[PDB]
């Protein structure tokens, strides 16, 4: 489920 | 970079916003809190 | 802001500077495209936004200045004891969002476990100087327990306490209004603090941010 | 006397602009007021400053 992954700002942060 | 993007959090019921980067990550990422809640909202 | 140094260009975009007649007043925090958050005291009639600003002394092609058109300060602010010391700004027209202008979201979980945070502004540095460049510092949440403890009788659940015991690093004057900012979420707003500026004795208070939740949301809808 | 007293930001992080009498001076000055607290030397006009402590 797309809706329960965690907020990831990625590695360009 | 910093760009305002929103998730669903499932400890709210309702989408948030967060800092996204620009690249990467995964598919919780809307540009939108409209678009966020039509795809995972209740 | 003491003992910090100057900010990169493209980390600060939530920052807003708050002009009266001219000068610098106080920091401010864009929240939302149409609401910048900052102190009570900050309080002025006609107030000028300046967003996407970094060098104050310079004209930006990536600045947005607004008038405010309504000020809203919280309705249980008391000047005497630095309580709720928290105030919306709403802007004439929502700023166009960019690189170097973007909101910043609101800290919601008052136990967020996240005590790593940073400080910025154009307040005055630990020479006495007021800065062109907009400054940064890396500072700490410290314990309620141990805020009460430099502030016997004063501090309040809507406040917070952040500092650094090895250099000081501190805000100042000049940075009321702007960002205490941890884990990407806006935890509070610079209120007051020592005298002279510097936290190696007693943190700075800030505005507790994760408790005006629901009047932010309020007055934003309103 | 409330002329004799040091100008005082307080400890709140304003910048305001505010008006204070300097005894060596014999004159009011301006100072940065930080919004909160400070003593009462600590006026809003250059004017009024001098009416009270000229």
């Amino acid at each position: 489920e797309v809706c329960s992954e965690q907020a990831e700002t990625g590695p360009c942060r | 970079a910093m760009i305002s993007r929103w998730y669903f959090d499932v400890t709210e019921g309702k989408c948030a916003p967060f800092f996204y980067g620009g690249c990467g990550g995964n598919r919780n990422n809307f540009d939108t809190e409209e678009y966020c809640m039509a795809v995972c909202g209740s | 802001l003491v003992h910090g140094g100057p900010c990169d260009k493209t980390s600060h975009p939530y920052q807003a500077a708050l002009y009266t007649s001219g000068h610098l007043l106080c920091g401010g925090v864009l929240i939302h495209p149409l609401w910048v958050l900052t102190a009570a005291h900050c309080k002025k009639p006609n107030l000028q936004v300046f967003l996407g600003k970094h060098n104050l002394g310079q004209q930006e092609s990536s600045q947005e200045q607004s008038s405010v058109v309504r000020a809203v300060i919280h309705p249980d602010y008391d000047a005497a004891s630095h309580d709720q010391d928290i105030m919306l700004l709403r802007l004439a027209r929502p700023a166009k969002l960019s690189e170097l202008i973007q909101p910043l979201p609101l800290e919601r979980d008052c136990s967020a476990q996240t005590t790593s945070c940073h400080i910025l502004g154009w307040g005055k540095t630990a020479d006495g100087d007021f800065p062109d460049t907009i400054q940064c510092a890396y500072i700490h949440l410290v314990s309620r327990e141990e805020c009460e403890h430099a502030y016997p009788g004063q501090i309040t659940q809507n406040m917070l306490c952040a500092g650094d015991e090895k250099y000081g690093k501190d805000s100042c004057q000049g940075d009321s209004g702007g960002p205490l900012v941890c884990g990407d979420h806006l935890r509070g707003l610079v209120s007051w603090g020592n005298i002279p500026c510097g936290s190696k004795e007693k943190p700075g208070v800030y505005t507790n941010v994760c408790r005006y939740t629901n009047w932010i949301q309020k007055t934003i809808q309103a | 006397e409330v002329c004799s007293e040091q100008a005082e930001t307080g400890p709140c992080r304003a910048m305001i602009s505010r008006w204070y009498f300097d005894v060596t001076e014999g004159k009011c000055a301006p100072f940065f007021y930080g919004g909160c607290g400070g003593n009462r030397n600590n006026f809003d006009t250059e004017e009024y400053c001098m009416a009270v402590c000229g």
